[PDB]
RNA sequence: CGAUGUCGGCUCAUCACAUCCUGGGGCUGAAGUAGGUCCCAAGGGUAUGGCUGUUCGCCAUUUAAAGUGGUACGCGAGCUGGGUUUAGAACGUCGUGAGACAGUUCGGUCCCUAUCUGCCGUGGGCGCUGGAGAACUGAGGGGGGCUGCUCCUAGUACGAGAGGACCGGAGUGGACGCAUCACUGGUGUUCGGGUUGUCAUGCCAAUGGCACUGCCCGGUAGCUAAAUGCGGAAGAGAUAAGUGCUGAAAGCAUCUAAGCACGAAACUUGCCCCGAGAUGAGUUCUCCCUGACCCUUUAAGGGUCCUGAAGGAACGUUGAAGACGACGACGUUGAUAGGCCGGGUGUGUAAGCGCAGCGAUGCGUUGAGCUAACCGGUACUAAUGAACCGUGAGGCUUAACCU
RNA sequence: AAUUCCUUGUCGGGUAAGUUCCGACCUGCACGAAUGGCGUAAUGAUGGCCAGGCUGUCUCCACCCGAGACUCAGUGAAAU
RNA sequence: ACACAGGUGGUCAGGUAGAGAAUACCAAGGCGCUUGAGAGAACUCGGGUGAAGGAACUAGGCAAAAUGGUGCCGUAACUUC
RNA sequence: AGGACCGAACCGACUAAUGUCGAAAAAUUAGCGGAUGACUUGUGGCUGGGGGUGAAAGGCCAAUCAAACCGGGAGAUAGCU
């Protein structure tokens, strides 16, 4: 409908950086620690992108200290602040759910460098 | 109701009595015959024998 | 009919 | 409860259903008018119209995508040469349904499904 | 499944009271030929809305 | 989602390795726990140098879930393995002096201060 | 006060500045003009019946056309009626906009539920499905026992069994208001409301104040 | 005894209070908390695992609680068959023996397509009387009514200290039920891609058929929760237990005999739903019908011509409505269904061509191609002009009103 | 113990918790040496228990594909 | 007892892949199994998948799920070797 | 060489489901055990009813077995319905 599209397009931000799934994407997200407002960092590998317009989201899989940490992020949410692509991954599949079982040497992928 | 076998009797039944004596903690289990009363008398005789044995054992230890 | 079968056993109830 | 679903099952599995839609679409392209039941014609409206839509523009790869369906060279030969430049002006809706009584074998709703043709 | 007793002729009639078929009684007249046909159906000779739609 | 008969890894260095969740504590007829709820566990495997032995039945707190915990912005945080921190049954006060792996922000409430104080990430 | 008739057009979410994203439903509100004001002198109760939308001038019948020409307003789809609360009085033909929702904080939405059809016992009354193995024959999703024995000799009235699910007139109560838009003629409500996209919704003020 | 299937288990429950908790109170050998006992109150809730076929019991851990019983110790034309009681075989005992053992253990086919009442729903005819389209009021009936933890009050009262209130308010939880895909998932054999074995298109390439959708990987819309909100109330009337005021019988005393004011999740409302078949058939608005005659048992009678009115019905397009009926939208004065254009989403650099490499293969055109059930438009196709049912203003009596 | 009534006799192990199981204690109602006893490699659609993987068995079911069940056309029963 | 998903001895017997008369697709050859058309409700059967747990379900790992082939390394208690 | 191992034809039915007025008065589906011998099967004979036969269940003896079927004593008898 035009009503739903008009209500969504007035809220979507117009400075979304375009990135393919597989890129080493570092996202800085706001967090409220009570009386503090800190911009924290989260650097990992994007394994899924669900485009839904305003409802769009993207996963950033990170291998932290110990086991892996998978965390989704809404694109047009005010809680996130910056999205910076570090490396350009050259996978040929939209979803990268097979990387969950792979740890260590088998987790890395190809660089585009086109 | 009782465990074991051979009759419906068993099924509609009860015919199994457990009596616990509270200040000592003595449990007497009787599943012998078909009737409760003839097991009631056996359960009270076993209660009397076990209480008398537990008291005389404490007296002989003292 | 020429052949009437044996009926179906019943509940045990023995 | 099939809320907002499409696609008629027609009491057949997807293999036989796709195969008979293939054969019936080929027969409708070859003969330009056929007589069948009514829901088969209703679903064949969703089969023949994408074939003509693919047959709107003649090229190299469009012949291979029109050969991927209907599995025949004479059907794709009648496509892109005879139906293509004749249905060029009209945009969509190239078919026509005619309800024609009932069949005497099983009392099913009969229908002539045809194209907008036969002015030869 | 197995009944206690049989129903009546009256019970059978009150059951078959809703089994009465309904005729359409709405046969149309063609514009050109005037033959009898049903709603949204072609005639025996293929007439529909005056135009020869079957061409056969 | 931590329910009965669930095997969990131990987050701190208290000594146990594999534990089994036997009951989700808090509220009757409860299916599964949440972000930082108290569960009751038994110990199935431990190290020789642990402060607790194999077979001790004690209370623990879930810190990482494979089902995922939901921040109120609309996002979810899914971990690649279930994890718990062992607690001493009347006052929580966790046994391990070092804790491996990150925790969730909703655990930080008035009683788990030592866990998020020893947390290396988040 | 009175409630208003609106149309459900999808669901969205509102991102607040602090971080919490609230799921909202977009209820559009057209000009709910008054068709008739019923008084106690002829009915014994004071109320107003209104309409919404806009019909074409081929579908509306001559009784409905005369009933609409009695008020003189434009023909719209449906008719609803709201009881008055003794503190106000409306005239015939007053265009009631969404501005009555600017003061209230919580609303109650009544809508036609989405029809699930002839559903079973497990889907309707949330019964536990029996064990699908260990000798189970022909008794997977059946309700099982529906009555006791000879001494009742019947099934009790009100028994939770399989049947019609959906197409009801259910009411999700105590829904928070989010934004009252007058230019787009919208009414964002918090949470989910009964009905699909395009169904009628009676949005009344909260009786549980 | 010309047949009533019994135990235990799973699902589904119903009712009584001799009440397990929640609620209102009295006594206490009740300083507070935590208690013991008793009364009223059935509105709601009333465990999870090991053993045993076991009901029961013990243990471990919760809970506010792990209530007692009836309903053929509820429920096998709802389900197993572990145990008890068919046919085989053994251990111990008795009997010379065949055989027997409420002494076990091993294993052993549990039928039925619903005629009637009942229940869950959903329809047709007729009625309410001139008919129809709607809108409701509302008799009556149904759904729900559980509460933990933390904080303020407040470390306050109480208490030598330790410990620790009543009442009131707020937040966050568990279960239940309802609603919906806005988020996260599952399915998505109608969408895309990778690949194995074979066959076909005369062959390469490419594609299709089969082998459980071949194996899988995701994934559009719908359905679904594990996902997200909502609610149990606040308030009023009449009360049970109980606490009372005035107050004689009976100079006192007395909650009662006259009366009055309190007093619970129990009763009726108040929250929501069905509902005028409530044959007691309700109320309001609107639309439509104002043409002649004979026969006569001059009866609320029958028959003929002309007209068919509002409206309904039939057919088609169909639906987040639906077993079938029924309900909703539309029928050319059109956006109801199918098709088409664009966008969105999903799979992921189609085919062909060109270049590098002996080759598999890699790169550019290209983040292309294909898109189902989605959105916004577009009559391109199909919903034809019409025929069918339903009528000439509507009975008797009485009163008030205008003539 | 295929033996055992009392009995779920007693100790230890396995499990958080084990009337089952294992190794014993002998108080053998009513084991016992060819109507054979005690062990025994391998074997068994054998009885029981435990450990790992694995999963809709379950927690708690949800969706989809075909065959019926629903409707129409034709033929058309049965128990009672 | 039927134009019945049962049983009936011997001979010939190919292409690809395969250890193989197994199994997958085909040649020669025979057939589509004497009720169809709709809609895609509850319920029943054969199945497929599934977030998190992995037997907590049940008398009982019953049923389902899982392993599965060739070459090589290595293989414990006990034993009649 | 093996009353050897896995696994087709073949033999039999151990579990669960479908049926249970069934496709059929014992079957089918998905898993099974043996499958070079104490194996299976065709053809033709022999053993028979107080008997035959039995790797032994009191099983089988033409869908009927702790004494088959057919015909006759016999219209047995029945204090029983």
């Amino acid at each position: 409908s035009n009503i739903i599209k008009q209500l969504e397009q007035e809220q979507m931000k117009q400075d979304v950086p375009s990135f393919r799934p597989g890129d080493t994407v570092e996202v800085k997200v706001w967090v409220v620690e009570g009386s503090k407002k800190r911009l924290q960092a989260f650097e990992g590998v994007v394994i899924a992108i669900r485009n839904r317009g305003l409802h769009s989201a993207f996963t950033v899989r990170k291998i932290s200290n110990g086991e892996g940490v998978e965390r989704v992020f809404q694109t047009h949410s005010p809680v996130v602040d910056s999205i910076s692509v570090k490396r350009r991954g050259a996978v040929r599949k939209a979803k990268l759910y097979y990387l969950r079982e792979r740890t260590g040497k088998a987790a890395r992928i190809k660089e585009r460098l086109n | 109701r009782s465990s074991g076998a051979g009759a419906q009797h068993v099924n509609t039944t009860d015919s199994a009595i457990r009596i616990t004596h509270l200040p000592t903690g003595i449990v007497v289990e009787c599943q012998d015959e078909r009737s409760q009363h003839k097991n009631k008398a056996k359960a009270l005789s076993v209660l009397g024998a076990r209480i008398h044995a537990a008291e005389m054992a404490k007296r002989q230890q003292a | 009919p020429v052949y009437i079968p044996r009926p179906r056993p019943p509940h045990p109830r023995l | 409860m099939r809320h907002r679903k499409s696609g008629r099952q027609l009491n057949r599995n997807s293999s036989h259903r796709q195969a008979m839609f293939r054969n019936m679409a080929g027969s409708l392209v070859r003969h330009e008018i056929i007589k069948t039941t009514l829901p088969k014609a209703k679903e064949l409206r969703r089969v023949v119209e994408p074939l003509i839509t693919l047959a709107k523009t003649d090229s190299v790869a469009n012949r291979r995508l029109a050969f991927a369906r209907t599995r025949d060279n004479e059907i794709v030969a009648k496509l892109f040469n005879e139906l293509g430049p004749r249905f060029a002006s009209r945009a969509g809706g190239y078919t026509r349904i005619l309800k024609c009584g009932f069949r005497a074998g099983d009392n099913a709703p009969m229908a002539y499904i045809e194209l907008v043709d036969r002015s030869e | 499944a197995v009944q206690q007793n049989k129903p009546t002729r009256s019970k059978r009639g009150m059951r078959r009271s809703h089994d009465a078929l309904t005729a359409v009684t709405s046969l149309s007249v063609d514009k050109t030929s005037g033959e009898k046909h049903l709603r949204h159906h072609i005639t025996a000779d293929g007439y529909y809305r005056g135009r020869k739609v079957i061409a056969k | 989602m931590i329910q009965e008969q669930t095997m969990l890894n131990v987050a701190d260095n208290s000594g146990a390795r594999r534990v089994m969740c036997i009951k989700v504590l808090g509220g009757s007829h409860r299916r599964y726990a949440g972000v930082g709820d108290i569960i009751k566990i038994t110990i199935k495997e431990a190290i020789p140098r642990g402060k607790v032995k194999k077979g001790d039945v004690l209370k623990a707190v879930v810190v990482r879930t494979k089902k995922g915990v939901r921040r109120p912005d609309g996002s979810v945080i899914r971990f690649d393995g279930n994890a718990c921190v062992l607690l001493n049954n009347n006052s929580e006060q966790p046994i391990g002096t070092r804790i491996f792996g990150p925790v969730t922000r909703e655990l930080r409430s008035e009683k788990f201060m030592k866990i998020i104080s020893l947390a290396p990430e988040v | 006060m009175i409630g208003l008739v609106g149309k459900k057009v999808g669901m969205t979410r509102i991102f607040t500045e602090d971080g919490v994203s609230i799921p909202v439903t977009v209820i559009e509100v057209e000009a709910n003009r008054v068709t008739q004001v019923k008084d106690l002198a002829n009915d014994g109760y004071r109320a107003i019946q209104v309409t919404t939308g806009a019909k074409k001038a081929n579908r509306v019948t001559k009784p409905e056309a005369g009933h609409f020409a009695k008020a003189g307003v434009e023909a719209g789809r449906g008719l609803w009626e709201f009881r008055l609360a003794e503190g106000e009085e409306f005239t015939v033909g007053q265009s009631i906009s969404v501005e009555l929702f600017a003061d209230v904080k919580k609303v109650d939405v009544t809508g036609t539920s989405k029809g699930k059809g002839f559903a079973g016992t497990v889907k309707r009354w949330n019964f536990r499905t029996q064990d699908a193995t260990h000798g189970n024959s022909l008794s997977h999703r059946v309700p099982g026992s529906i009555g006791q024995n000879q001494t009742p000799g019947k099934v009790f009235k009100g028994k939770k069994m399989a049947g019609q699910m959906g197409n009801e007139r259910v009411t999700v109560q105590s829904l928070d208001v989010v934004r009252v838009d007058a230019e787009r003629n919208l009414l964002l409500v918090k949470g989910a409301v009964p009905g699909a996209t395009g169904s009628d919704l009676i949005v009344k003020p909260a009786v549980k104040a």
